[PDB]
């Protein structure tokens, strides 16, 4: 019952005989090969843990040592980062003087005429202007030298040895037992208040002793080396109280419980810092204090070992009612037993945060000097944006691998469950008609307004001058937004965001930092689009997920696996009736959806938000104003967008950007290249190996591992895996070329 | 009079439709 | 227990969910007005020839017939035309 | 206590019973309803059917149409609304035509909701759907007519 | 209804008997194998044509094939 | 010891080695002799 | 090498010596104890049989569930029998349950 | 020579709470399938169209819309469980029609009193070509 720490000496002893013998983990593997299909079996399996073996011991040992080996990999990408920063880079320049050095940490050897990628960055430097944003980090967190760069360097590359090691450790000489790893209500107490509490106070505390007074003397004009150094901060206090008066008493009001006298660096205030175009600090410190104060309680409802505390069986079998039968009583036997239920809503909400975070970090900008720099921006919206998309169709490939190997209603069984597998027909249909719905009222809007304007019939379009599609709603709830600081929100001064409203308009540089983002019929149309899109990809993949075990039309589909090709040519054809084919096909159109996601906002924010702004207050936006007007139809999306725009990179050769006009078109190949996997079969392909080998043995030599075509399902991967790379690789030329061009 | 403001309706719409009707009832006719 | 070979479509689910088998609700002067006059229409021969022939009418007579507010395709044009990048 | 049961508690029908399928107001409305008074004259329940929809196809093409502000023209886009009833009762006819034959019975189902025996519904016919068919037709043009009548300014023209 | 052939360099495994997910095919007596045994297909107006019992047959060629041929609603695996 | 030696001449690392090899000889080669277009010498 | 092989039988019980590299099926040929095949190949359940003592290198087996090379069953066929070995044979139904 | 067994309606059902895969309009019009066994006991186990069900003990009767469906449930039924299975098809008039197992037997042991259906007398490769039944119906694999 209780709580406590339970290990296993020595299981699996430190050799090197096992990397000798490739394939040691699966006993057909192991066997050797005769044809080349081996070599991509080894590969293809060499992760699928609960397949290797049967004991889920085993499965959860190998998976907490397989984590500290990429933690440790995390580790060693952030030392690389933090010593390209101190030794090949132009921070301090760029700490200078922000608006007018543009970033650059990567220099390139003169090998070949090469060096021309070695750009004028402006500084007395020459090299590649990045656009992660880490100068910015690296203002907010107080770094002004490059010793403390080297320092951080060094520091993670101990960590990434730490990580190593440990994930040595656990796997080979203490391993922890199954019991260990299946109490969940400890580990729930400790992530929430040990991980996240712990974390966010420790980081509150550093920007209230670093981050406040470096960035205070810095906005002040003080040159960034004659500047105190942090620690000088924390020895002599009369240098804080100087700049925040506060400080004089001391932790004596927190005691007192006069937290008012705190209002020096802990605020409310809302909207944007109009010297560097980012989030006050002294918001974001109490931001971190109340976030803090937050988890510390909430890892707190849990019992472990001590009475108090919530039973999450208790609270699972209380819940249910009269619709739903018995639900939720037998789901922590469950998410308990598989890994792969826990991997799918891990998966699902972690992607879900990601996107939360690229419309957060556009909307209100945390970093300063991060809004004006244009590329940097698209850059993290974009990135952040695509992990998001790819980690929630994760989600659905393993609730599918849940329900084909793990669901047995024999032994643990869940009536919400059975109850959604038995009305999945109805669930279906009526998303199916949703989605077919959903698309001829957004794209078939776009369609009728091509033609109008075609047709010289524009009074009969779907727009802001004929007939108009206003989104009454997000302008209600924006105008309320407005209105909230001193109404529903006493407390605060300016409203969260600028671009709700309220004629407050941001400045740095003379660039725009933020100003309100007005909302027409083509953002009402675009919206529906977007709500299509995601529609269609859920229809896939829960498609997908409902009918993995069996079907009409294949009644023991569970038989077959979670990965197979078909069940041959006969009920009229089978192929692609796995879920594995449905993650397959959810791929694409997850694809199309983040696309349509990434052009919408590129082209607004250019359109009506950013720009440069005149001593007499004139904005002049990046593209005229034009997406209230030719976002409408397909043409102006193809002429105003597209055409439009790709001048910058095919027009890059012989400059610095001239890599990425290379990688465009690299890109566009690699795309074409991934058809002729996607639109063939092996057939054919084993047939023309066939004659090839012929020829090989005309001379002797032909080789002893067979060779074969790839299989059915590794046609399939290959194919889709170019394709994405192929597609994204392109965008990502384009926007970086455009982006850092104009500016 | 004019003589295309007889001929592209009827082509267009009622050659269509009685040819749709058409194979429409001899296709799903049992002999 | 729902299997009985004498009665099958019990079994296999031959039911009527929304039928009423209720008496008419139209009392008959409105009735008697309605299947008096709407009668001639009730042939699929007779409706299905006259309603192509007199649809297709309807469409020539107002096709050959329509005036110039109506469609910018009868008005013809009203200006002088350009000349083409050598020709015109 | 639980909501859904199986259909008549058969639980190998493919179906399941609901407020939504199986409600005593969605009961008596649906059973109300001309498609579901199964002891009435076909051209009845089919006249019912041809007054509302021609009635209700009038708003659209008028509030819509190409025409909608030229109205020396806007109100006469009934002309479409009765086209759109000509062409779906054509429709009508054409799947009556392929679906039926006078010499065999009506395939509606015999038994009702208890396992009583009921008199085929004959709007399944041959006969009678060319009745129902006529009775549509009547009223949809007609139903066109009648709203086309109200012109009179009341609240949107 | 599709076509299956049994041809006579059959070993008598039984694994194509033992695939069949619509139970067309059989065992029955023979003299031409050390098994004394052959495989017959009598039900093939059942058969959907999965070829599953090809892909379990160990004689080099086959001795169990499957020829598609005009489809009915038992073949085309239809539960409406 | 021996299963390293073993280890090391598997394919991948085999293949590796020898190309960053190949690569070094082929880009000192350049760094010395850029920019040829044709065989100088006889 | 060529250790001593031993197998239960309706015939009896019998025993031939055979080396450690050939599969049992070639070597119950050699000396002439009838045993019954079909395939030859390990992809069917006619050279079934279990194990007394000892245990049989089955790396060329296939066809197999993932426990029948675990709680006993093997196939004659392709089987090298690296110890001494006493085995059963006529043992397909009981495997076949 | 193995009497086929009678279908005995009143046979009870699992307990089942209904779904949206069982029969549909082919059932009434074309045909449907119809398995029954044995059960030694209650148990739980996965219906081969949707959820879960409890079969009573003693017989068990189900109607299914496949042959497909009955047979992987008697797999299921056979192999995982120790059961005795026998499924026939019921047309719309009102006839049962035993199914499987045909003889009595189960097809993959061998019984002394069935004909060969479908077996030519030689190896695959000495099928005629196509040109040699070109213009008469056969095919050149009939023979
Ligand atoms: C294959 C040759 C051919 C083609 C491609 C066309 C194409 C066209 N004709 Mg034309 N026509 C043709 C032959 C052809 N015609 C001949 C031989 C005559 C008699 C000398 C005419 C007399 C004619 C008139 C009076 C008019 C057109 C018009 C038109 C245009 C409007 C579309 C239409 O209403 O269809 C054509 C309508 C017809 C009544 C043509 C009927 C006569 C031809 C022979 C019908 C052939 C159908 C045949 C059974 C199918 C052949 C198979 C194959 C074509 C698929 C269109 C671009 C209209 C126009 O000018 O638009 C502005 C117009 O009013 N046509
Ligand atoms: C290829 C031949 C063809 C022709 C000749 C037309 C002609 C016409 N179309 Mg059309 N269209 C076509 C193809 C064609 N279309 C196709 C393939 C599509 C699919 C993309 C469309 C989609 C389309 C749309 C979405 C719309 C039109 C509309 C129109 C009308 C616009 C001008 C107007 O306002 O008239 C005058 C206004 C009227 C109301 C005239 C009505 C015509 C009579 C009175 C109807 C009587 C019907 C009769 C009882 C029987 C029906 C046909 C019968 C002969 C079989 C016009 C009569 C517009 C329209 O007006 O809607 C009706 C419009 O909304 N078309
Ligand atoms: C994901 C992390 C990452 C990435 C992508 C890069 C990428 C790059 N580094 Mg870098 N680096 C990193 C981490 C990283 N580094 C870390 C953690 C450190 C130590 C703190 C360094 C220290 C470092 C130095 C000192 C230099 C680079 C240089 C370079 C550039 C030339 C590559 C090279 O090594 O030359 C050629 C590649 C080779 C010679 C093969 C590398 C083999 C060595 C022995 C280590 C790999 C062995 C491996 C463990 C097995 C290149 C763009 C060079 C540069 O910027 O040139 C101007 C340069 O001099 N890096
Ligand atoms: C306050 C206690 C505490 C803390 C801070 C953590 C922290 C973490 N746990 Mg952990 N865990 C805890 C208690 C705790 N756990 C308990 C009580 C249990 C059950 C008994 C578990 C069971 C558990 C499992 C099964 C897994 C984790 C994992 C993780 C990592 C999650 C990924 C991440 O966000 O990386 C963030 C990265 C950092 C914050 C970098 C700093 C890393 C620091 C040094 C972590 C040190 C905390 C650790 C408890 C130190 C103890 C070791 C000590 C004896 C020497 C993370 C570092 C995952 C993992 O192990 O990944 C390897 C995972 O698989 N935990
Ligand atoms: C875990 C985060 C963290 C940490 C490690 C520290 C650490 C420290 N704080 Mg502190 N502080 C924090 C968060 C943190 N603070 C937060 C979130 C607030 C806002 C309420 C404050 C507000 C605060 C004040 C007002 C003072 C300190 C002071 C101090 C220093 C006094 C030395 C001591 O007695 O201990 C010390 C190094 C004292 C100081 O400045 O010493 C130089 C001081 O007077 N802190
Ligand atoms: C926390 C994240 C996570 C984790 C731990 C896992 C873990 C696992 N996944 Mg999974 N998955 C994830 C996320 C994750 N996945 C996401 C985001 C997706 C959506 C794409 C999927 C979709 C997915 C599928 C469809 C499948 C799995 C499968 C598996 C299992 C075997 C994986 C394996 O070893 O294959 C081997 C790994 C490789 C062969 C490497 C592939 C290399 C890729 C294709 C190249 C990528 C290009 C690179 C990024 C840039 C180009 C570089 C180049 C130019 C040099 C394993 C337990 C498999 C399974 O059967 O489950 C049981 C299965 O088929 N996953
Ligand atoms: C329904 C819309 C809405 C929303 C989203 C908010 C949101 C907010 N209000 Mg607010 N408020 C509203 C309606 C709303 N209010 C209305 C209609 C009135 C009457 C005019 C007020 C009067 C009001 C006052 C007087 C204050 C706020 C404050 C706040 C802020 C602190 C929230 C808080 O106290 O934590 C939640 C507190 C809890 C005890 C948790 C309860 C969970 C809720 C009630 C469910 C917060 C952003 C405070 C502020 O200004 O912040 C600086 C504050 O002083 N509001
Ligand atoms: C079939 C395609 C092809 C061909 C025929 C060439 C041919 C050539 N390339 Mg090129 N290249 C190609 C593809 C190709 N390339 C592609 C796809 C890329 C993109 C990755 C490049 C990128 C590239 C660059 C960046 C450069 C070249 C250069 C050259 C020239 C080098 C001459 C040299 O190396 O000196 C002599 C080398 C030797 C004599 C080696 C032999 C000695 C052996 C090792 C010793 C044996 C002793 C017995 C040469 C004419 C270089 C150049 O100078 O261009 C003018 C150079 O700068 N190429
Ligand atoms: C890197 C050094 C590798 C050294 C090595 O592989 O052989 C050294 C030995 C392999 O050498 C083996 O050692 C065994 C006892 O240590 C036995 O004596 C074997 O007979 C001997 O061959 O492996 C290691 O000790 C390295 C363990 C991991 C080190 C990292
Ligand atoms: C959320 C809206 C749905 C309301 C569910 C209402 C609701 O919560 O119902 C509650 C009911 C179950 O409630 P119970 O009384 O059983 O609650 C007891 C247990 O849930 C204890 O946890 O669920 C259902 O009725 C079955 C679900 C069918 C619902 C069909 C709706 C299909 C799509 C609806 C979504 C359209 C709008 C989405 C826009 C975001
Ligand atoms: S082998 Fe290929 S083409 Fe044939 S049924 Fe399977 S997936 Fe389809
Ligand atoms: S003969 Fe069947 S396994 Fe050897």
């Amino acid at each position: 019952p209780e709580v406590k720490i339970l290990v296993d000496r020595d299981p699996i002893k430190t050799s090197f005989e096992q990397w000798a013998k490739p394939g040691h983990f699966s006993r057909t593997i192991a066997k050797g090969p005769d044809t080349t299909t081996w070599i991509w079996n080894l590969h293809a399996d060499a992760h699928d843990f609960d397949s290797h073996t049967s004991d889920l011991e085993e499965i959860s040992r190998k998976v907490f040592s397989a984590h500290f080996g990429q933690l440790s990999i995390i580790f060693l990408w952030l030392s690389g980062m933090y010593f390209h920063g101190a030794r090949f880079s132009n921070y301090e320049a760029w700490l200078n003087d922000p608006t007018h050095i543009r970033p650059s940490a990567q220099v390139v050897w003169p090998i070949v005429g090469q060096e021309i990628l070695n750009g004028d960055v402006g500084g007395g430097f020459r090299g590649i202007q990045i656009t992660s944003g880490f100068f910015q980090i690296w203002r907010a967190s107080g770094i002004t030298s490059e010793l403390q760069l080297y320092c951080t360097a060094i520091g993670a590359l101990v960590f990434a040895a730490l990580m190593l090691f440990a994930g040595w450790f656990h796997y080979h000489k203490a391993a922890p037992k199954l019991v260990w790893f299946q109490d969940v209500e400890s580990m729930l107490n400790h992530h929430l208040a040990g991980l996240l509490g712990l974390g966010s106070l420790s980081w509150a505390g550093h920007q209230v002793h670093v981050s406040l007074p470096i960035n205070q003397f810095l906005n002040a004009g003080v040159d960034p080396k004659e500047i105190p150094l942090p620690h000088e901060f924390i020895l002599n206090r009369d240098l804080l109280a100087q700049l925040y008066p506060s400080f004089a008493e001391g932790a004596t009001p927190f005691f007192t419980l006069n937290w008012s006298k705190y209002a020096d660096f802990l605020t409310f205030r809302g909207g944007l810092d109009p010297l560097t175009g980012g989030l006050w600090l002294t918001d974001i410190a109490h931001h971190h204090l109340a976030i803090a104060i937050l988890f510390l309680i909430a890892g707190h409802m849990y019992r472990t070992n001590w009475g108090i505390g919530h039973g999450i069986k208790d609270i699972l079998e209380a819940h249910k009612g009269p619709f739903t039968g018995q639900g939720h009583k037998g789901l922590y036997e469950i998410l308990t037993t598989s890994w792969h239920a826990q991997l799918s809503i891990n998966l699902a909400m972690l992607g879900s945060l990601t996107i939360i975070v690229a419309h957060h970090m556009y909307a209100m900008p945390p970093y300063p000097y991060l809004a004006t720099d244009y590329g940097t921006q698209l850059s993290l919206f974009t990135h952040h944006m695509w992990i998001g998309g790819f980690l929630i169709v994760g989600a659905a490939a393993h609730a599918a691998i849940f329900m084909v190997r793990d669901y047995d209603p024999t032994t643990r069984y869940n009536d919400l469950l059975d109850r959604v597998l038995r009305h999945r027909d109805a669930i279906i249909s009526h998303l199916n008609w949703v989605c077919i719905f959903l698309g001829f009222h957004s794209f078939g809007l776009y369609i009728h307004n091509d033609t109008m304007s075609a047709l010289g019939r524009p009074q009969d379009m779907f727009s802001d001058t004929a007939i108009q599609l206003q989104p009454v709603f997000a302008q209600w709830i924006q105008n309320t937004h407005a209105l909230a600081p001193g109404t529903t929100a006493p407390g605060a001064t300016t409203s969260t965001s600028l671009t709700w409203g309220g004629g407050d308009l941001v400045s740095v540089g003379g660039k725009v930092a933020l100003l309100p983002i007005p909302l027409g019929t083509a953002d009402f149309l675009v919206h529906h689009i977007h709500a299509f899109t995601i529609h269609v990809t859920v229809l896939i993949l829960l498609k997908g997920v409902l009918f993995a075990r069996s079907s009409r039309l294949i009644p023991d589909k569970a038989n077959l696996g979670f990965r197979f090709p078909c069940d041959g040519p006969g009920r009229g054809g089978t192929c692609q009736v796995s879920a594995w084919d449905h993650v397959f096909l959810g791929l694409f159109w997850m694809y199309n959806a983040i696309s349509v996601v990434i052009f919408h906002f590129s082209w607004k924010m250019q359109s009506d938000v950013w720009g440069s702004i005149n001593d007499q207050g004139v904005v002049t936006h990046i593209t005229g104003g034009n997406f209230a007007q030719s976002s409408i139809t397909i043409n102006g999306w193809l002429r105003d967008f597209l055409w439009a725009q790709a001048s910058q990179v095919i027009q890059s050769y012989g400059s610095s950007l001239s890599a990425y006009g290379l990688f465009f078109l690299g890109a566009h190949f690699v795309w074409a290249f991934s058809l002729m996997f996607l639109f063939s079969g092996r057939g054919y392909w084993q047939e023309l190996i066939e004659s090839i080998v012929w020829a090989h043995n005309k001379l002797k030599v032909a080789p002893a591992t067979q060779p074969r075509a790839l299989s059915i399902v590794q046609g399939r991967a290959v194919g889709v895996t170019h394709y994405l790379l192929g597609g994204i690789a392109t965008t990502w030329a384009f926007f970086l070329a455009r982006i850092i061009a104009v500016g | 009079i004019n003589l295309p403001s007889l001929f592209v309706p009827l082509v267009g719409l009622l050659f269509p439709a009685v040819a749709m009707a058409s194979l429409f009832l001899h296709v799903e006719k049992r002999l | 227990v729902y299997f009985d070979l004498e009665d099958l479509g019990n079994t296999t689910g031959q039911w009527d969910l929304y039928g009423s088998d209720a008496p008419s609700p139209y009392n008959s002067l409105q009735s008697k007005f309605f299947e008096t006059f709407a009668a001639p229409f009730t042939k699929r021969g007779l409706l299905l020839k006259f309603l192509i022939l007199g649809g297709g009418s309807t469409l020539a007579y107002f096709s050959a017939t329509a005036s110039g507010d109506i469609l910018p395709i009868k008005k013809g044009p009203q200006l002088p035309p350009q000349l083409g990048p050598r020709l015109g | 206590y639980q909501v859904v049961q199986p259909i008549n508690g058969d639980p190998f029908i493919g179906s399941l019973e609901t407020p939504v399928t199986s409600s005593p107001l969605v009961a008596w409305y649906l059973s109300n309803l001309p498609g579901y008074r199964t002891a009435v004259n076909p051209l009845l329940r089919g006249i019912e059917v041809g007054l509302a929809h021609g009635f209700l196809l009038v708003g659209p093409f008028v509030k819509a149409g190409p025409l909608r502000n030229t109205e020396i023209a806007g109100q006469a886009g009934s002309l479409a609304a009765g086209g759109l009833v000509v062409i779906l009762s054509i429709c009508l006819t054409i799947y009556g035509i392929s679906s039926f034959n006078e010499g065999d019975p009506s395939t509606a189902p015999s038994l009702t909701l208890t396992g009583r025996k009921k008199q085929p519904d004959q709007l399944q016919t041959a006969d009678g759907w060319a009745k129902f068919t006529g009775g549509f037709f009547f009223g949809g043009i007609s139903g066109v007519i009648w709203a086309f009548f109200l012109l009179y300014v009341l609240d949107l023209p | 209804s599709h076509s299956v052939k049994i041809y006579d360099t059959c070993i008598g495994c039984t694994q194509c008997v033992r695939a069949c997910p619509t139970d067309v095919l059989e065992m029955i007596p023979w003299g031409g194998c050390k098994a004394k045994q052959i495989a017959s297909a009598p039900r093939t107006e059942d058969c959907v044509g999965c070829k599953r019992c090809e892909s379990a047959c160990p004689t080099d060629f086959l001795s169990v094939r499957v020829y598609l041929w005009h489809e009915t609603t038992r073949s085309m695996g239809l539960a409406y | 010891m021996r299963d390293l030696k073993t280890y090391l001449s598997v394919a991948p690392v085999a293949s590796t080695l020898w190309f960053a090899a190949l690569a070094g000889l082929l880009i000192e080669i350049n760094r010395f002799f850029p920019d040829a277009l044709t065989f100088p010498f006889f | 090498a060529s250790y001593k092989v031993k197998l239960v039988t309706p015939d009896g019980t019998q025993e031939f010596e055979c080396p450690s590299d050939v599969y049992i099926l070639d070597h119950a040929e050699e000396v002439g104890i009838d045993l019954p095949y079909s395939c030859r190949a390990g992809s069917c359940s006619s050279c079934a049989g279990k194990v007394v003592g000892g245990e049989v290198d089955q790396s060329d087996g296939s066809f197999l569930d993932d426990e029948q090379i675990e709680a006993g069953f093997v196939l004659t066929c392709v089987a090298y029998p690296t110890s001494d070995v006493v085995i059963e044979t006529h043992k397909e139904e009981d495997l076949t349950a | 020579g193995f009497t086929p067994p009678e279908l005995d309606p009143n046979t009870p059902s699992p307990i089942f709470g209904g779904s949206t895969g069982g029969l549909l309009r082919k059932a009434q019009v074309e045909e449907f399938y119809v398995i029954t066994w044995e059960s030694p006991k209650e148990q739980i186990f996965e219906m081969p169209t949707g959820g879960a069900a409890i079969m009573r003990e003693g017989p068990n009767l189900l109607k299914l819309a496949r042959k497909e469906q009955c047979l992987a449930l008697g797999t299921r039924l056979r192999s995982k469980y120790k059961i005795k299975y026998q499924f026939y098809r019921v047309f719309p008039s009102g006839e049962v029609q035993y199914l499987h197992p045909k003889d009595g037997v189960y097809p993959e042991k061998v019984n002394p009193g069935r004909q060969g259906v479908g077996v030519n007398f030689r190896s695959i490769g000495k099928n005629v070509s196509p040109i040699e039944v070109k213009f008469t119906g056969k095919q050149p694999y009939d023979l």
